[PDB]
């Protein structure tokens, strides 16, 4: 009952790999909900075509923002925003996808994937989902990333969808 | 803008 969503990243338009995440919508409902919803396309925005517009090596990748590629808005599912589910689950180590927040109760349609164990943030963002497969695709994708978040080459979801 | 710190 739990869904897979995945992303097919490429690298500077040359496809590059997939991505699969386990959506914890058994613990993180309205969270892994909205994350399925737009991974798909299930309403006309989404995702798809999308970038990580933030990537720390040895911490993150950030996406999430269709609307302004940047880190600003974004919608959700819901209109704009919404409260934060809960925090039951931890920043346990890198695959984790956690909602990328601009301050409490704030969760859009932003996201990021950990790349290395990240406690700081328990408590501050919402974990719901976990890479499944292709953990080494986001170590690649993480390469072409900096300290400030830019990205040294141009990182898309080039598809997007759910398996199960 | 959005995102967690390190």
């Amino acid at each position: 009952v739990n869904p897979t969503v995945f992303f097919d990243i490429a690298v500077d338009g040359e496809p590059l790999g997939r991505v699969s995440f386990e959506l914890f919508a058994d613990k993180v409902p309205k969270t892994a909900e909205n994350f399925r919803a737009l991974s798909t396309g299930e309403k006309g925005f989404g995702y798809k075509g999308s970038c990580f517009h933030r990537i720390i090596p040895g911490f993150m990748c950030q996406g999430g923002d269709f609307t302004r590629h940047n880190g600003t808005g974004g919608k959700s599912i819901y209109g704009e925003k919404f409260e934060d589910e809960n925090f039951i689950l931890k920043h346990t180590g890198p695959g984790i996808l956690s909602m990328a927040n601009a301050g409490p109760n704030t969760n859009g349609s932003q996201f990021f994937i950990c790349t290395a164990k990240t406690e700081w943030l328990d408590g501050k963002h919402v974990v719901f989902g976990k890479v499944k497969e292709g953990m080494n695709i986001v170590e690649a994708m993480e390469r072409f990333g900096s300290r400030n978040g830019k990205t040294s080459k141009k990182i898309t979801i080039a598809d997007c969808g759910q398996l199960e | 803008h959005a995102g967690p710190i390190a």
